[PDB]
């Protein structure tokens, strides 16, 4: 899982 | 009740800011020394198209925005005619901060800088029309906690807005490189799911609140809260  | 008028073929633009290489974000700006390559933002573009096709919109995408390009586009389509159009939907996917979005060069675009650019004095042709826009982006490097529960006539310039935030203020949101992000993935399966059905947009952004919150981040213990606003004054459907 990434984040923006 | 009162709704929009949703007729026209097509309904409107749909605009697709998609941000993936931050390379220049990297390279001229320290903060954001580590920014990463969006990856899997395709699936979040793609899902778009498919789902905003599908309701009679034309879309309108483009890859790789910097600040200044993205200020370009907006200015462009402000300008255009949208007097045989019932509505107007810009969606951006890029890296963000509390208010603002990061184009691909690390610069800042503030939200409201985005969505004023089509004020019904600034575009005319939009006047009593439902402008719609979707932000897929973080507003902050804060973690989301988790709470456990039990299973003639004048109207305002900023009339007619509908805001999609992926995200509350300070928290993250969250993208998964092999399926898209939980926010437009989420929200362009509602809206194929409802929208045959009648449901307006509010409705169907509620659902969207509530599926995303049934989702986990187990490295973090994190989750996600969108938030939408908005100044319509009628329901919003979209017949297909």
């Amino acid at each position: 899982l990434e984040t923006x | 009740d009162k709704v929009y008028q949703m007729k026209s073929k097509p309904r409107g633009y749909c605009l697709i800011i998609n941000n993936h290489n931050f390379a220049k974000a990297r390279e001229k700006v320290p903060k954001l020394h580590s920014i990463r390559d969006r990856n899997g933002t395709h699936l979040d573009a793609g899902a778009l198209t498919t789902t905003f096709e599908e309701l009679h919109f034309e879309i309108k995408p483009h890859d790789d925005c910097t600040v200044e390009q993205i200020y370009e586009i907006l200015k462009i389509y402000q300008l255009m005619d949208h007097s045989n159009m019932d509505c107007f939907i810009c969606c951006i996917l890029s890296h963000g901060d509390k208010g603002i979005i990061y184009g691909t060069d690390g610069q800042e675009a503030p939200i409201y800088e985005l969505t004023s650019q089509f004020t019904g004095l600034k575009c005319p042709s939009l006047a009593g029309k439902p402008k719609v826009f979707f932000i897929q982006a973080c507003q902050g490097d804060n973690y989301q906690k988790g709470i456990p529960v039990e299973t003639t006539r004048y109207i305002p310039d900023e009339a007619d807005f509908l805001l999609g935030m992926a995200t509350v203020n300070n928290c993250v949101s969250y993208r998964n490189p092999a399926e898209g992000t939980w926010y437009i993935q989420s929200l362009c399966q509602s809206l194929r799911e409802r929208c045959p059905r009648g449901d307006d947009i509010l409705t169907i952004l509620t659902e969207v609140n509530y599926e995303v919150s049934n989702k986990d981040d187990k490295k973090n213990m994190g989750k996600q809260m969108p938030q939408p606003t908005f100044t319509l004054r009628k329901k919003l459907v979209f017949p297909s």
